[PDB]
């Protein structure tokens, strides 16, 4: 054919088709181990004692919670947003990439879409949490009623993030879920039990693969593609907007709706390459993530990086040139102030890690590349926290200063939503199949190790 | 190689002296009259001033473009590298007429920029502005232009040394010199954003001194990549109605085509955030940014969205079109257009505000850039052969289609 | 009484091989059945192309009429009052803050209504029967069927011909 001879092989072990739809659905056909048990039942717990939490505050009252009368949001959209930037890696993943023909998604789209249908559900439950009377939420929605026809307003960025947010994940879950198709289609022809023979037969659809179901098929995966990636872009700036829209010192600002995305970006790769390099070992699908794999995603980290410090600078310098006091003690506040810790930590993370990547010898390096991945996503958090609480604590009229400190049921519930993720992975990791078998069959003979060797000679 | 066609050069002469002549006319035309007719000197200043930034950074956007490519290892680019190199040509002599300008502002031959004047730093002044004053620390004019000079040879020696070393690997045995490049590449982007930033603060916002605002560096970057790609469209599709490129097809001009789409719509969305987020909240301080523009430049603010935005949008999606020589150049004009009028909007109000027009000043800037800008890049096909020899990826380049 | 050919095949460069010497010799191909995309088969079969995009396009263009027939009802022609100092004198006033409505309702439907579409026309939904004429095609082999007018021993000698992994003649 004509591929160039640069490019190294993304398939490794001389696989065929058998081998490597073998490889995928073992992990689907088998029982889990002791281990697996173990796991999962430390997340149920963590799970089941922060719905106690969250019943308890919400029959009770908000004033459990740590917040004061100055900062009305902490914790609880603090955690929201952060949930909500790391449910856009898969988006990514699955579109951009997609749109940039980038052959070596092939191996991730499937997890990484995964990321995203088990962490926006996550996030969805701090907007109700948080609410004084929840009971009642059911009017926000512009719904005919007995009040002479009272409606909402529309200017609320509030109510813009109900449409971004509702939205977006429901048109993911049907993006994802018609990839699955031509993978369950493998499994119901497998139905080594009568029962598990009716759950695939019904998790698919009619699939039989044909030349025209085909056509139609890739057709609609590049319609949606285009669709999805405006939907990354304006889904994260509907929730970036509610602090650029304000009055606050500190909050108001122009940078914000490409600011956070690109910090979604650089959060949502770091969390999902810590979770490809354990399942490559569990699952033993090493063969198809490979080291190129891992290096791409670090590489792309890298860039995002470097993007944020940018925009870092790009504050402290309008800050300066700026002659608004407000402003500039704003940033006077976070530098040397009772959270300096929460400012510096967080600039340490984002400033130094993304730029070991320039080293190949660090960035080459499953163990340094996994340590950095975890790291990233603490900082991540503490960028989120700083912003929101420094800017409350301390603005207009010395008379409203004050601090703030979280109480144990709000970080009871944090951790409640961390343990309810990886029962959702947990669980999707024993019966979904993980690696998209239509996708990788189109490229075990464009790329790998036997293909190569036999253009060579 | 590429034979000249021997009649652009007169082409682009007749441009080049209209202009010029149409360009020495404009400068031959109690408190009231003291602002009145500051605005009126500076009509035929700033109508060259736009002309040579819109130039200079129409260049940028396509070395920018090119690092990205190479850095990328893009398997359809190689065979359109040739082109991208001859239309980069304009750069290192641009940037020179363009740095004349800024300091001709330092020498006092205009009133261009405010914080230039004399008797604005002093408190022992009738023209004492301390707000102007307090920003000195970034606004003194020697700082200025050292500020501003580097970031040109930063500029100048990649496009020097890109071009030099891919001769070099044409002429080799080995490689090394594809990978020297791809190492100076990385190297470039970075400092190309870093001196981005810097750059649309010293020389766009830089007219309003009383004026700040985030994400105003993305959005200019955005204003000129958009066109920057555009024109690398149109000289292919010129070249090859001329019979001089081989290996081109509908699939390397529909991979353009929808290129230069979405980021035209990328655009768009950096200009109505921008817009928005000081409509909503409208604190009067910043405010009247917008205030002048709306209420004296109504059609140039609302006609440059929707001549970058609501015209493509119905031509470059459907994916038959985006293969059609005519739909392309179109939609390439149009963005063209639209992206000189944003230069326009965001320079004119502060130099001449309600004593703009698009007469003879104007036209005559556009015009004799116009033809310096065809001269030198047809010129700098002549001087080498499209089509780059031995390379890592041209041979996929070659058969590439979509 | 018709009965079927089944060419089993192994890879798609036989596949290629055998449907454009069954389009030279004009035999009509009922179906060719796949475990994964071929990305040359439609081509060589002569499938026409999709209208799919055709249809999302105005998906989209009844969304943005919904949006702004909504907002522009409630907000200034039902209770025209005032919350903060928004100007909710005309649609053109206030126009900004109704953008990020708009435009998540255009993508919306024009994402749904075609994802439907697409299980409408391929005929997919959770209980439907599925049509695999072989098990191994999932997984592996690729089938190409065509049926018998009467001369059952040419057509078949034609098929043992590229790519004979396995011929078969099943009635109905």
């Amino acid at each position: 054919h004509y591929e160039a001879p640069i490019r190294k092989p993304l398939v490794i072990g001389d696989k065929s088709y058998h081998d490597v739809t073998v490889d995928v659905a073992a992990p689907v056909e088998g029982p889990a181990n002791k281990q697996w048990w173990i796991v999962f039942t430390i997340a149920l717990v963590a799970f089941l004692w922060g719905l106690g939490c969250i019943i308890y505050t919400v029959s009770t009252g908000i004033g459990t919670w740590g917040l004061n009368k100055t900062v009305g949001w902490a914790w609880d959209i603090t955690n929201f947003v952060w949930w909500v930037g790391i449910g856009h890696a898969g988006t990514l993943i699955s579109a951009v990439l997609l749109l940039f023909r980038q052959r070596w998604r092939m191996a991730i789209n499937r997890s990484a879409e995964a990321m995203t249908i088990f962490s926006v559900v996550q996030a969805g439950l701090f907007p109700i949490i948080h609410m004084g009377r929840p009971w009642l939420a059911y009017w926000v929605l512009p719904i005919p009623n007995q009040f002479g026809s009272l409606w909402v307003n529309f200017n609320s960025p509030l109510l813009w993030d109900v449409f971004a947010i509702s939205t977006y994940l429901s048109v993911s879950l049907v993006f994802w879920w018609t990839g699955l198709l031509p993978d369950f289609a493998m499994l119901r022809d497998r139905a080594i039990t009568p029962f598990n023979k009716r759950v695939y037969s019904i998790l698919s659809f009619g699939w039989s693969g044909r030349a025209k179901d085909w056509q139609r098929f890739e057709e609609v995966s590049l319609v949606l593609a285009g669709l999805a990636t405006p939907l990354v872009l304006s889904v994260h700036t509907i929730v970036s907007m509610d602090f650029a829209t304000s009055v606050i010192p500190g909050w108001h600002t122009t940078i914000f709706p490409p600011y956070f995305v690109a910090g979604a970006v650089f959060s949502g790769f770091a969390m999902v390459n810590t979770l490809l390099i354990v399942m490559r070992k569990v699952s033993n699908l090493e063969a198809y993530i490979t080291l190129q794999h891992i290096e791409l995603m670090n590489i792309i980290i890298m860039i995002t990086g470097s993007i944020v410090g940018v925009a870092y600078i790009t504050e402290l310098f309008v800050a300066w040139y700026s002659g608004v006091e407000y402003e500039q003690y704003a940033f006077l506040n976070r530098a040397t102030g009772p959270y300096w810790w929460a400012y510096w930590s967080m600039m340490t993370c984002n400033v130094f890690s993304p730029q070991f990547m320039w080293f190949k010898k660090l960035r080459t390096s499953i163990m340094f590349s996994f340590i950095i991945s975890i790291v990233v996503n603490i900082g991540m958090w503490f960028e989120r926290f700083v912003i929101i609480v420094t800017s409350l604590h301390r603005d207009y009229l010395p008379s409203s200063w004050t601090m703030f400190s979280p109480t144990f049921v709000d970080i009871g519930i944090f951790i409640g939503t961390i343990g309810f993720f990886f029962v959702l992975f947990l669980l999707y990791s024993r019966t979904f199949p993980v690696i998209a078998q239509a996708e990788v069959k189109t490229i075990l003979k464009g790329t790998g190790d036997n293909y190569i060797r036999e253009r060579a000679n | 190689m590429y034979t000249f066609s021997s009649k652009l050069k007169t082409f682009s002469i007749i441009l080049m002296v209209l202009g010029l002549l149409g360009i020495g006319y404009g400068f031959l035309s109690t408190e009231h009259l003291n602002h009145v007719l500051h605005q009126l000197q500076n009509k035929p200043w700033s109508a060259l001033y736009v002309a040579c930034i819109f130039f200079l950074l129409l260049s940028m956007g396509v070395l920018a473009f090119y690092a990205i490519q190479q850095v990328a290892q893009a398997g359809w680019s190689p065979v359109l590298f040739r082109v991208m190199q001859g239309i980069t040509a304009y750069l290192p002599a641009g940037s020179i007429i363009f740095f004349i300008i800024l300091v001709l502002c330092g020498l006092h031959f205009n009133h261009i920029f405010v914080w230039l004047g004399e008797g604005v730093t002093d408190p022992k002044s009738p023209n004492y502005d301390a707000i102007i004053a307090g920003k000195s620390g970034y606004l003194n004019f020697p700082f200025w232009i050292v500020r501003a000079f580097i970031f040109l040879l930063g500029w100048n020696i990649y496009r020097h040394f890109s071009r030099k070393n891919c001769l070099a690997q044409d002429e080799a045995n080995d490689d090394l010199y594809y990978k020297k490049n791809f190492k100076i590449s990385a190297g470039f982007l970075v400092f190309f954003i870093v001196s981005e930033s810097i750059m649309a603060w010293d020389w766009i916002m830089s007219f309003d001194p009383h004026w700040f605002s985030t994400l105003f560096a993305w959005y200019v970057f955005a204003s000129f990549f958009v066109s920057g790609i555009t024109s690398i469209a149109l000289i292919t599709i010129y070249l090859k109605s001329k019979g001089y490129l081989e290996y081109v097809n509908t699939s390397h001009i529909h991979d353009l085509a929808k290129f230069m789409f979405g980021i035209s719509v990328f655009w768009t969305y950096l200009w109505f955030s921008q817009f928005m987020l000081i409509w909503y909240a409208n604190i009067p301080e910043e405010v009247t940014y917008f205030v002048t523009r709306i209420q004296l430049y109504n059609l140039p603010f609302f006609g440059a969205v929707v001549m970058n935005f609501v015209f493509p949008l119905l031509i470059l999606i459907n994916t038959d079109f985006k293969r059609l020589n005519w739909v392309v150049v179109m939609a390439g004009i149009v963005i063209l257009l639209g992206h000189y009028v944003d230069f326009f909007n965001m320079i004119m109000p502060g130099t001449v505000g309600d004593k703009w027009f698009i007469g003879v000043p104007e036209i005559a800037s556009i015009l004799f850039f116009l033809g310096l800008f065809i001269f030198v890049v047809f010129t700098a096909l002549t001087k080498s052969p499209l089509l780059a020899k031995r390379n890592p990826f041209i041979e996929e380049s070659k058969h590439f289609h979509y | 009484s018709n009965k079927v050919i089944y060419a089993i095949y192994n890879d798609d460069d036989v596949l290629m091989n055998a449907v454009k010497k069954t389009r030279a010799a004009h035999h009509h191909i009922e179906e060719v059945f796949t475990p994964f995309p071929v990305h040359g088969l439609d081509k060589a079969m002569g499938l026409a192309p999709t209208r799919l995009a055709i249809c999302a396009f105005l998906y989209g263009c009844v969304g943005i009429s919904v949006a702004t027939t909504m907002m522009s009802y409630i907000m200034i022609h039902d209770w025209p009052q005032d919350i903060g100092g928004k100007p909710s004198f005309s649609f053109i006033q206030n126009m900004p803050s109704f953008v990020p409505i708009m435009f998540e309702m255009t993508v919306f439907f024009a994402a749904h209504l075609m994802v439907i579409t697409f299980y409408m026309r391929s005929r997919l939904w959770p209980f439907k029967q599925a049509e695999n004429p072989d098990v191994r095609t999932t997984d592996d082999h690729f089938l190409i069927e065509v049926a018998v007018n009467d001369n059952e021993a040419e057509l078949v000698s034609f098929f043992e011909g590229t790519g004979a992994v396995e011929v078969k003649v099943i009635e109905k």
